[PDB]
């Protein structure tokens, strides 16, 4: 048995942490098993850095008129 | 195929900003109209594709 | 000056707040206007604050303008004086003008005529009424360099000295940092050296009151002055121009950008000035109507600053043509002036004043502050909101409606990054639906549609799946003309694609619907140009990106100028009725198949 | 919550005693909806119990719903019961004693609500209008600034304790001032008759605590929400715990007394509105405050970054940054739309709606953006060698509730961490039974 969290999102951002998950952009392959087109379950060790590259993307292409 | 049309609608229509404007649109609408006037308003400011 | 939230905090400054409510207006100590719209004395406080700072946003309560140094200069040009700009200023201000902007207006008018620049026959002289500014600017080396030979004292009557005909920019460059600014007044009402000409607009051609501002502000005390005029291309622009043409009654030189827009011009002239074709000439090498000898003159950019060699019957035109003075300069799409080739344009001729007209001022790079002391200060500036609130310019219901981003194109979209993700965005299949959806739902209530894309490799495959008519934009000059004066008085055809030609001042035939569809980066400009095509809710116009991506930022970005306008965008995530009938691209195996097609440019 | 759910929430008698005062029969008729008014203004002169069906008739088919909520709510309020009429009929009539005293209070009988006023004739210290509205607006400002924890609000223990039984604050360490809990800043969002109704919601709930008549209160703060403003009325007459309320609604700001001791009492504009603009809205994100209290200046500054501080004008821009820091500090948008449009200037009302659907819609889009990944932790089963076998142990996961996903065309599911030690001995013991 696999013990994690699961995410579910839209399948933009299923697929964005896929692409994370082969570009290595974390550091391993922490994205173990994939279930369903728009869920996905991941070790819950690391949520954070997830949390943190999600944002950065999400405001990257914001341009916040601060 | 029959199973292609359905599975893009499924993916397309709600992929980002309907997963969570449906769920609260299901959790809400148990009180009634407060007044007429907000159908008009909201019938004054949607464009002419949404009014059909 | 305080920063407990992070606010200019400038309570303590401003504290005469007599009695009570009853002056709309707001001043800041560095500089800026606030004004409440919702006052009985609006229209006479706008009138006042127009002809004194620019504004800087108009919503529809509270509107925001700024003081500038050449808004002063502009000020003071017509018959306002220190006096009394100052004491209505305090008269209305609910919160007493802080010491800080005395001294600035005191500053900024104080030294307003002392120089003037003028030209007497063929010749620049910049006159001065007191003599010891020609001394405080002697010392200046790159002055020096202007006077040739080093123009002794060119003692006439008043001090005066002649300078360099093709180093004037950079005197008047130098001027405004010497905080002596040059002003351009031509006196047309006695000259007696220009062989005025016969023009004269017919008693038809009536002019709306917004107009009627604008053209009084031209001429305040019976002389012309360089200046700006901003007005919507829907709106009366050319006439504008052609009134003030007929006014000064001088020899008019008209610059256009596109070699269409001279026969615009031309088609202007003869519809509201009652000029003979034989003085109306086009000098853009496709005619050759004997421009030599001429009482008006319509030509473009990039044909009088050719940097090769020029044909020989345009050589001789263009010697005849730096021979002789010019009264009225007119510059349409004056916004690119300030380029390369283009400002030297106004150093390659000679002309009194300098008028130019536009209908987007805004520009990247930040040299619409070089086009101050290039042609002059911005004289007046349309409100579009009670422009449209008069019924004379169409409300357009602004859209912004973005499509989510299909998995199997968001995969490549992150994958690449070597800029060869412009195409995946633009051919989002979801936008491509929507795209349709609405072309669809338009024509069904027989609306004309303008359907705006840049990145005509995409908008091949774009308009071939709908088998619409496409301009390609180097496809000929005579399928185009064909192709958009059938759109208009067809009802079998009402939709054509337009791949950036239409980001400036053409004929386009009245259109209600525009879709714009990857566009470029964050031209401000390009998006109110495609939204002045429309305007001219009687009209609406969308805009399509792609969710997750650059195109939302772009967006974001590039609407800025259109809120400060008043317009607001309202935000469209779901259409209805999207499942109703069949689209494109409704399976995933023709999906799929645009991967192949759209990764095949591989332009390595 | 509104006034109905409390009172539904009661027993039968304290609703009967409740009806026994004039003010509070009249406080529960106007919470009532417009077809239930109607019926009770008909039954208001009815001896005698009405059919069920009779009543039924008068409304429409299409407005049923409309009817049986009416009646839902009559029914639970107690206004009226349900009676065996002869012959197997079910009669309906209203509560004698509930529509006596709205007879009462209505037609007239009985003595005053107040005892009396002339009695002590003109009051020697009494104030105004205006200086009574600022004495409440200065009360609440302090209340509120207690609410933040800044030393210029000085309160009683009392309302400290109050406050965290309220959970807006909770003192974690004993002698150290508490620290407000994202449900304080929720709160403090709210609207002020909003705050008055919660707050006092809160002290009727813990009234049994205090040992306090809870019919009395509410009798008492019902005649005082139909009080005449500028007028005061006679302390005598009320019980003794009562008293104590009332020194606390002095602290509340909602009654003015000049003294402890004092005979006379002041209701005030905060009071009246206890039973049930300034801010431009522009459609470039900017707010346009005309207010001068530091109170309204930080609440603009909880969800806006701030620009330019005129003596008279606040001039603040949305942003998605502030917005979203006021969400992360919880604070919904729905809270914001609803605190805009509570505040909205008087010119803002013209337009329909009030505010521009486009402002609100991005600050709906702004809240969206921090609920984009859901997280449930669990665990994952993929072992399945059977389909038989696997849907006997998603039926058993289902049937403990435990289940958070299931995906039966590739055998996986989901259970909550919790509810795993139940399937792992399930499963363990049906491959015993085999």
């Amino acid at each position: 048995v696999l013990k994690g969290v699961l995410i579910e999102c839209d399948p933009a951002m299923k697929q964005f942490l896929l692409y994370l998950d082969e570009s290595n952009a974390l550091g391993k392959k922490f994205i173990i098993q994939d279930i369903d087109d728009t869920h996905v379950f991941v070790i819950a060790e690391l949520v954070n850095v997830l949390q943190e590259r999600v944002g950065e993307l999400m405001d990257q292409n914001a341009f916040s008129l601060t | 195929g029959t199973s292609s049309q359905a599975e893009a609608a499924r993916i397309l229509a709600a992929s980002w900003p309907q997963n969570r404007e449906d769920e609260e649109k299901q959790k809400l609408k148990g009180g009634p109209k407060k007044t007429k006037r907000e159908k008009k308003a909201a019938a004054s400011h949607l464009f002419p594709f949404e009014k059909l | 000056k305080v920063d407990e939230y992070g606010a200019k905090d400038y309570r303590l400054q401003m504290p005469l707040k007599d009695d009570h409510t009853s002056r709309p207006l707001w001043v800041a100590p560095d500089g800026h206007i606030f004004l409440e719209a919702f006052s009985p004395v609006y229209k006479y406080a706008q009138d006042f604050l127009v002809a004194i700072a620019e504004p800087v946003c108009r919503p529809t309560h509270v509107h925001e303008y700024k003081l500038t140094a050449y808004s002063l200069y502009a000020a003071v040009s017509v018959g306002l004086q220190t006096s009394d700009i100052t004491e209505y200023l305090r008269k209305l201000s609910k919160t007493g003008v802080p010491d800080g902007i005395m001294q600035f207006i005191k500053l900024c008018t104080v030294s307003y005529g002392k120089v003037k620049l003028v030209l007497k026959h063929n010749r620049y002289f910049v006159e001065s009424c007191h003599p010891d500014v020609i001394q405080h600017l002697l010392q200046d080396p790159v002055i020096r360099e202007c006077r040739l030979r080093n123009s002794e004292g060119e003692a006439t009557e008043t001090v005066s000295f002649e300078v360099k005909q093709e180093m004037i920019e950079e005197l008047q460059k130098r001027c405004i940092h010497l905080e002596y600014p040059l002003l351009a007044e031509y006196d047309f009402r006695n000259d007696s050296v220009n062989p005025d000409i016969n023009i004269d607009l017919k008693p038809t051609a009536v002019l709306r009151p917004y107009q009627e501002k604008s053209l009084r502000k031209m001429f305040g005390n019976g002389r012309a002055r360089s200046g700006v005029i901003v007005l919507p291309c829907g709106a009366g622009k050319s006439l504008v121009g052609v009134t003030a043409a007929c006014t000064v009654r001088k020899r008019c030189l008209v610059l256009g950008n596109s070699a269409v827009s001279v026969e615009q011009w031309k088609a202007q002239f003869k519809m509201w000035s009652t000029i003979d074709d034989s003085q109306i000439c086009r000098f853009t090498s496709d005619a050759k109507d004997k421009p030599i000898g001429c009482s008006v003159a319509i030509s473009t950019y990039s044909m009088l600053g050719h940097t090769t060699k020029r044909s020989w019957e345009a050589e001789r035109v263009m010697e005849w043509l730096k021979t002789q003075e010019w009264g009225l300069m007119i510059l349409d799409e004056v916004h690119t002036i300030p380029a390369k080739m283009f400002r030297r344009v106004l150093t390659i001729v000679q002309a009194h004043c300098k008028l130019g007209l536009t209908a987007t001022l805004v520009r990247e790079d930040d040299k619409i502050v070089d086009l101050n002391f290039l042609i002059g200060p911005k004289l007046y500036e349309a409100n579009w909101m009670e422009l449209q609130n008069n019924g004379y310019i169409a409300k357009v219901q602004c859209a912004e409606v973005w499509c989510p981003m299909s998995p199997e194109f968001y995969r490549e979209y992150v994958a690449i990054k070597t800029k060869k993700r412009i195409l995946l965005y633009t051919m989002n299949p979801n936008k491509f639906r929507a795209c349709q959806f609405l072309i669809k739902f338009h024509e069904r209530r027989n609306d004309k549609i303008i359907v705006f894309a840049d990145n005509v490799f995409a908008l091949k495959e774009y308009a071939i799946r709908l088998n619409k008519p496409y301009i390609y934009g180097p496809t000929s000059q005579g399928e185009r003309m064909q192709i958009l004066q059938n759109f208009k008085h067809n009802p079998k055809i009402n939709t054509i694609f337009i791949s950036k030609v239409g980001d400036t001042s053409f004929d386009l035939p009245e259109a209600n619907v525009l879709i714009q569809i990857s566009s470029h980066g964050g031209s401000r400009r390009q998006e109110a140009q495609r939204l002045g095509r429309v305007l001219r809710y009687n009209a609406f116009f969308y805009s399509l990106v792609s969710q997750d991506t650059q195109e939302m930022a772009y967006s974001t970005k590039r609407q800025r100028f259109l809120v400060d306008q008043g317009y607001s965008f309202k935000v469209i995530t779901k259409l209805a009725g999207m499942e109703e009938e069949d689209l494109a691209f409704s399976t995933k195996e023709e999906q799929q198949q645009l991967l192949q097609k759209v990764l095949a440019a591989t332009d390595l | 919550r509104n006034l109905q759910e409390f009172l539904g929430g009661l027993s039968p008698g304290v609703l009967d005693r409740l009806y026994g005062h004039p003010a509070t029969c009249l406080a529960v008729f106007r919470e009532l909806p417009s077809l239930a008014k109607n019926w009770v203004m008909r039954m208001l002169f009815l001896e005698q119990p009405l059919p069920q069906a009779a009543v039924a008739l008068w409304v429409k088919k299409e407005f049923s719903k409309a009817q049986e909520e009416s009646t839902g709510l009559l029914s639970g309020l107690r206004i009226w019961h349900t009676q065996l009429l002869p012959g197997g009929l079910q009669g309906l009539i209203l509560n004698p004693i509930f529509r006596q005293n709205l007879r009462i209070a209505l037609l007239g009988g009985g003595k005053a609500w107040s005892d009396d006023t002339s009695q002590l004739g003109p009051d020697k210290h009494a104030r105004d209008v205006p200086s009574l509205d600022k004495y409440a607006e200065e009360r609440w400002e302090v209340v509120l600034h207690f609410m933040v924890g800044s030393p210029s609000a000085a309160v009683s223990q009392d309302l400290a304790q109050l406050l965290s039984q309220a959970g807006l604050m909770k003192s974690t360490e004993p002698g150290e001032p508490p620290c407000i809990t994202s449900a304080g800043f929720q709160f403090l969002l709210l609207d002020t008759p909003a705050q008055l109704w919660y707050f006092m919601l809160q002290y009727l709930q813990t009234a049994q605590s205090r040992g306090m008549d809870l019919v009395e209160i509410l009798s008492f703060l019902f005649q005082l929400s139909f009080s005449t403003l500028g007028k005061d009325y006679s302390v005598e007459g009320m019980s003794d715990s009562l008293l104590n309320f009332l020194q606390h609604l002095r602290e509340f700001g909602l009654v003015f007394q000049r003294k402890r001791k004092s005979r006379r009492y002041y209701p005030t504009r905060l009071a009246i509105n206890l039973s049930s603009g300034f801010i431009v809205v522009e459609t470039n994100y900017r707010l346009y405050a005309y207010t001068e209290s530091e109170l309204q200046i930080a609440l603009i500054a909880l969800f806006s970054e701030m620009l330019y501080r005129f003596p008279n004008m606040v001039v603040a821009q949305v942003t998605r940054e502030s917005v979203q820091q006021a969400i992360a500090s919880g604070i919904t948008a729905q809270q914001i739309i609803h605190f805009l449009r509570t505040r909205a200037h008087p010119v803002m009302l013209k337009q329909t709606p009030v505010l521009p659907p486009t402002i609100t819609d991005q600050i709906r889009l702004w809240e969206l953006e921090r609920d984009r990944l859901r997280f449930t932790e669990g665990v994952l089963y993929n072992q399945f060698l059977s389909q038989v076998d696997f849907e006997l142990l998603l039926a058993h996961a289902r049937e403990l509730g435990v289940l958070v996903f299931e995906n039966s065309a590739k055998r996986l599911m989901v259970v909550t961490p919790a509810g795993h030690s139940d399937v792992k001995r399930f499963w363990k013991r049906q491959k015993h039974s085999s």
